[PDB]
């Protein structure tokens, strides 16, 4: 065990621990896009870029471990310069769907712009649009709304089993789709719509029905299939329509 | 001549000097180690010297009042009542009461 | 000794009694001066059922707070204020459901 | 900063001297916690003695506030002690604003401000109506912002916004207006709460 | 700054006392006050009779709610629940289902006139500019049921006011 | 389309053999003209040259935020979020 | 036959001619109700004369928010009115609370206390729109007594 200070305050952590994983113990959450709960640690966004006490270049929270007793500030001037800047890169090639978009409030990228993103102005000219990907019953996927990350790519190979999603191009023309026209298998791939931060993958049954506002959440155990328990069901006046997986320590691994 | 308030500005000098000399004696009965006596005295002694220096000019009224002598007299008239109430209810000299539950952040 | 409230545990019982006497004399006075409404005999029974619901007695703080609250809702006719026959009527008149039966309430479908 | 900052702090150093001046008296009976932020001063006071604190700030030579104009009360169930009576004070000769607070649960009676201030009694009636905080040695505690036959207190966070008795029909009775009907139109409970803390330094350690 | 309301006695001696006494003995200044409304009777009244003449207004004005549509058909409202959240009265209700195939625009759309304080908030919050407030005045009903607006329909029947709306919105883009 | 009762507008049933609806009898029920999206497909589809084209209702004056639509699928119609306007090539 | 049918319209012509309002100083709606007396938009001897007293007047205009403290007060005023009486609930508060509605004190829509014939929806009830509240009232009076 080795102690390392985060925002001057010292906190105890393991020898092999991530910077974002250690910051949570000190009650501080950094801006995230690539998960830390169950999905494998990967770069491919550089949003969680934080500056150390003595460093020429900023390091990512997911990649770089603590190792030695070094101070890292979360509310620093160098950390703010990155977070206000990277948001502008994410929205330079964003299709603009916020009213029409299936998510609205639930969207993680929507919230991060209000808290960390640069509000004053946005300079952009001509955003690239991607063709619609083939999907069967659950989760009507829009490739344009996707930010091109690595979250659902690793989810298909590790958590779901059979791989389907991957890289298709090189530049801005690169898509997160299956490339070959084939419907995704059920098993546990229904949780992929709840996995994605942006409004790219969202359930076809709950598409354009209710927003994040007005819908009241209530926790209830699942009746269909044993062992599965704790799932938030949105009321949204009289008849329920949206169902979401609630976090559990041992009952369910962040998937319904 | 007429004052701004309901209390009429009566032509009386040294009247303000009586009330300020009265309150100094009241303070030296119970509290001596307490800061209430030590801090109030230095304001009164500085104010009393200004009355002695100025011979019935409007500049004496302009010294930390600027609403004639009648408005300053009202502060001196209620000064004896507050000094007697501070001596009656023990708070300035004694400090031993309980503290509230640790919570403040909203 | 915090907090005082008004009286001790045993003294609080006789404070309600003192309030009861003043309000027991007002039910004949709230008919002739105000309005006919119902009845003098039925009005007195409406007083007794109000105190039976409040009857618990465990803390002097709870009992004494009911006295001050009682010295406003029952003081509404002491110094004679306007109620306009809509206020002061504690018992429901247009409300007729009193079902306490697993068999009775379930037939109406509730909860 | 051109549009970023509202005003620069310059009188804040002089206002901080007030927070030391009252604290130099040092009573456990009065002082407790002194907080000063954004050109203002806040003091919270022990429940046992509120009247001696109200006689202070009034009349005093160094600090002549006198006018105890505005009187508020906070409804919060997070603490062990529920309600919090907040006095807002203003000086006319000195030209400054100071705040006086209470910390007790105040379901049990609290000291009144009627002997100190003449208009405070009307504000004291507002607190007893909305919250249910009794003032000891208060002259005439009449109801203002409540109905003549109203049960409970209409502002408390423990009970709903619509109220228990609220709907008033004329119905079958010739003159008597009804009360017992309780159903109203649906107020949409917004379950919105944004992820990520908006502000640094406000975060508290568990 | 001090303006002072007190005159400190205008009368002093002989000439200043007698003229101040003359106005209190008889009238004079009351006859002067009588002549003030005499000239007011002579000048023309600024009065507008409603069934024929109409009063002054503005290019941006809010009355009864009406939702707009695109030049080549189609509902301009996209269904967000945005205007629902801004609404301080919560008079506007919105529930959405997919329209046959492709487009996803509205099913339930009620704006209650039992509430609504007329903010222009829903006119401003709308990204597609569906609810555009027209210069409406005439609304009078027998019952509450006739007063509150149904699922679009009557709100869609704002076509009789949409011709004025198109002229008013020309003053709205690049604001005033 | 109408069957026995009043005409349906934007997919709304009146009543099954008249049970619930009774108030709309003395007063005539409202109906919106061309509410079944008949005017949506009435507008002719525009031809494009570029791979992606930005959509607008009528410039910055009329309410339409800019959305880019990709026309490369060939089999798909290609329509924006706000409009039912279709684009080919 | 024809004289009887025209005599009923002659009695109804008196209500078409003039109706005296009640000065219900209930809220902000009452300020625009004072604008009916204001020259620019006038009903002053066009068909409206302000005089107050519920016993003399023909039409009562509920001008704003009503509470549970006001529900017994307004009810008997309507009862103090002569039997040919008309109630015009003007404003969103008069129609079911401006905001409120889901509040504890405010009675919803006036119709729970006193029945309403003509509704005016306007919060700040524009004097232009207010003029219908008296003109439509006169138009609604069509036929009384057949037999
Ligand atoms: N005396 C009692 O209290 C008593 C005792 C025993 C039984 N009952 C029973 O209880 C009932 C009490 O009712 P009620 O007498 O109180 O009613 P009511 O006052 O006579 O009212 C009946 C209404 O219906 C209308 N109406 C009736 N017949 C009509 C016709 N042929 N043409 C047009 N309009 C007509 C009338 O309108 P217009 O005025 O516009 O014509 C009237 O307003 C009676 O039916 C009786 O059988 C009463
Ligand atoms: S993905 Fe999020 S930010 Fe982007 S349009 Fe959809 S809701 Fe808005
Ligand atoms: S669909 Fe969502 S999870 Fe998958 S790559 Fe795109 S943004 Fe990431
Ligand atoms: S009126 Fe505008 S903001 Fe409201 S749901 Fe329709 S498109 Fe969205
Ligand atoms: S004008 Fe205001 S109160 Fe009326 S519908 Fe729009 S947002 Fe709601
Ligand atoms: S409807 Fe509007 S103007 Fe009229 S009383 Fe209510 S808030 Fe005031
Ligand atoms: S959130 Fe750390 S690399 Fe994406
Ligand atoms: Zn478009």
């Amino acid at each position: 065990l080795i102690e390392v200070f985060v925002d001057g305050q010292s906190v105890m952590v393991e020898p092999g621990t991530t910077v974002l994983q250690a910051c949570e113990k000190v009650g501080m959450q950094i801006p995230r896009f690539c998960y830390h709960e169950r999905l494998s640690v990967a770069g491919n966004c550089r949003m969680c870029l934080v500056e150390i006490e003595k460093a020429p270049k900023v390091v990512a929270a997911c990649a770089m471990p603590v190792m030695k007793g070094w101070n890292i500030l979360t509310n620093s001037e160098k950390t703010k310069k990155a977070r206000e800047g990277v948001m502008e890169f994410l929205l330079a090639n964003h299709p603009l769907d916020c009213p029409i978009c299936d998510q609205g409030g639930e969207c993680d990228l929507q919230d991060q712009s209000m808290m960390f993103g640069s509000d004053r102005s946005r300079f952009l000219e001509g955003k690239r649009a991607v063709e619609d990907k083939n999907i069967g019953p659950l989760v009507k996927t829009i490739m344009t709304r996707c930010i091109q990350c690595t979250r659902c790519i690793r989810f298909a190979s590790e958590i779901a089993g059979v791989d389907d999603l991957g890289t298709t191009g090189r530049g801005n023309d690169m898509q997160v789709g299956t490339y070959i026209e084939k419907m995704f298998m059920s098993e546990l791939s229904g949780n992929i719509i709840d996995i994605c931060p942006v409004g790219a993958l969202t359930x076809x049954x709950x598409x354009x029905x209710x927003x994040x506002x007005x819908x009241x959440x209530x926790x209830x155990x699942x009746x269909x299939x044993x062992x599965x328990x704790x799932x938030x069901x949105x009321x949204x006046x009289x008849x329920x329509x949206x169902x979401x997986x609630x976090x559990x320590x041992x009952x369910x691994x962040x998937x319904x | 001549t007429g004052l701004v308030g309901l209390a009429v500005c009566e032509t009386p000098h040294e009247r303000l000097k009586i009330l300020y000399t009265k309150i100094l004696d009241v303070l030296g009965h119970i509290p001596k180690n307490a800061a209430y006596r030590k801090y109030t005295e230095q304001i009164t002694n500085e104010k009393l010297s200004m009355v002695k220096a100025e011979p019935d000019v409007k500049k004496l009224e302009e010294r930390l009042q600027g609403g004639q002598i009648e408005e300053v007299i009202l502060q001196a008239e209620n000064e004896l009542s507050l000094a007697r109430k501070m001596i009656q209810w023990k708070p300035w000299e004694p400090l031993v009461e309980e503290p509230p539950a640790s919570q403040w952040k909203w | 000794v915090k907090p005082i409230f008004s009286r001790d545990m045993n003294e609080a019982k006789r404070r309600v009694r003192e309030l009861y006497r003043a309000w027991y004399r007002e039910v004949p006075n709230t008919v002739h001066l105000f309005q006919l409404d119902i009845s003098v005999k039925q009005g007195r029974d409406k007083v007794r059922e109000m105190f039976k619901k409040n009857a618990h007695i465990t803390d002097p703080r709870v009992v004494d707070l009911l006295v001050i609250k009682g010295k406003m809702e029952l003081e509404e006719t002491i110094k004679v204020w306007k109620q306009r026959t809509h206020v002061m009527r504690f018992f429901h008149e247009t409300e007729a459901p009193r079902p306490k039966d697993f068999l009775s309430k379930f037939y109406v479908g509730h909860d | 900063r051109p549009t970023v900052r509202p005003r620069n702090d310059v009188a804040h150093k002089q206002l901080s001297a007030f927070g030391e001046y009252v604290a130099e008296i040092l009573p456990k009976y009065v002082q407790q916690v002194q907080v000063s932020c954004f050109n203002e001063l806040e003091i919270c006071i022990h429940p046992d003695g509120v009247i001696p604190v109200l006689t202070f700030l009034r009349d005093h030579s160094n600090a002549q506030f006198k006018s105890l104009a505005d009187l508020t009360a906070v409804d919060i169930p997070t603490r062990q002690n529920r309600f919090e009576i907040v006095y807002n004070l203003l000086s006319l000769r000195f030209n400054s604003r100071i705040r006086v607070k209470t910390y007790t649960d105040e379901l049990t009676p609290i000291e009144s401000s009627v002997p100190v201030y003449k208009a405070a009694n009307w504000y004291e009636r507002e607190i007893w109506d909305m919250f249910g905080v009794f003032f000891a040695n208060h002259p005439d505690l009449r109801r203002i912002l409540t109905d003549y036959g109203f049960e409970g207190h209409p502002f408390r966070k423990d009970f709903p916004l619509s109220g228990y008795v609220e709907l008033r029909y004329d119905d079958e009775v010739k003159r008597v207006v009804a009360e017992p009907v309780e159903l109203a139109q649906e107020f949409r409970k917004f379950d919105l709460n944004s992820p990520w803390e908006a502000f640094p330094a406000y975060r508290q350690p568990p | 700054t001090y303006k002072y309301v007190n005159l400190r006695e205008p009368s002093m001696d002989m000439k200043s006392v007698t003229d101040r006494a003359a106005q209190t003995l008889l009238w004079t200044e009351l006859i002067r006050g009588l002549g003030m409304t005499l000239s007011y009777l002579f000048r023309e009244p600024a009065t507008i009779n409603y069934p024929f003449e109409k009063g002054p207004l503005s290019p941006r004005f809010r009355g009864e709610h009406a939702l707009r549509r695109y030049p080549s058909g189609e509902e301009r409202c996209i269904a967000c629940k945005l205007c629902e959240a801004v609404c301080p009265a919560q008079a506007i209700t919105i529930e959405a289902e997919p329209r046959a195939d492709g487009s996803r625009r509205t099913t339930r759309y009620d704006i209650d006139m039992t509430k609504c304080i007329y903010c222009g908030f829903c006119q401003e919050a709308c990204p597609v500019d569906a609810i555009v407030e027209g210069p409406n005045f005439e609304f009078s009903t027998e019952t509450h049921e006739e007063l509150l607006y149904n699922k679009e329909k009557l709100l869609n029947n704002g076509d009789k006011w949409e011709a004025e709306i198109a002229a008013n919105i020309q003053a709205d883009y690049l604001y005033r | 389309x109408x069957x026995x009762x009043x005409x349906x507008x934007x997919x709304x049933x009146x009543x099954x053999x008249x049970x619930x609806x009774x108030x709309x009898x003395x007063x005539x029920x409202x109906x919106x003209x061309x509410x079944x999206x008949x005017x949506x497909x009435x507008x002719x589809x525009x031809x494009x040259x570029x791979x992606x084209x930005x959509c607008d209702g009528g410039g910055g004056a009329l309410g339409h935020p800019r959305v880019y639509i990709n026309l490369d699928k060939e089999t798909k119609t290609g329509t924006c979020g706000y409009c039912g306007l279709q684009f080919r090539q | 036959e024809y004289v009887v049918a025209k005599l009923d319209d002659l009695i109804n012509w008196a209500r078409r001619s003039s109706l005296w309002p009640m000065t219900f100083g209930l809220a902000c709606c009452a300020v625009e109700m004072m604008h009916m007396a204001a020259p620019r938009y006038d009903m002053d001897r066009f068909g409206v004369v302000f005089r107050a007293s519920p016993r003399q007047s023909d039409v009562m205009i509920v001008a704003g928010t009503l509470t549970n403290k006001m529900a017994p007060a307004l009810r008997k005023v309507y009862d103090q009115m002569p039997e040919p009486r008309y109630v015009v609930s003007m404003g969103s508060c008069a129609n079911g609370g401006g905001y409120y509605h889901y509040s504890y004190s405010v009675v919803r829509g006036c119709d729970r206390i006193v029945p309403v014939d003509i509704y005016v929806p306007g919060c700040p009830p524009t004097a232009e729109a207010l003029l219908y509240g008296i003109l439509q009232l006169q138009k609604k009076i069509k036929r009384e007594k057949r037999l």
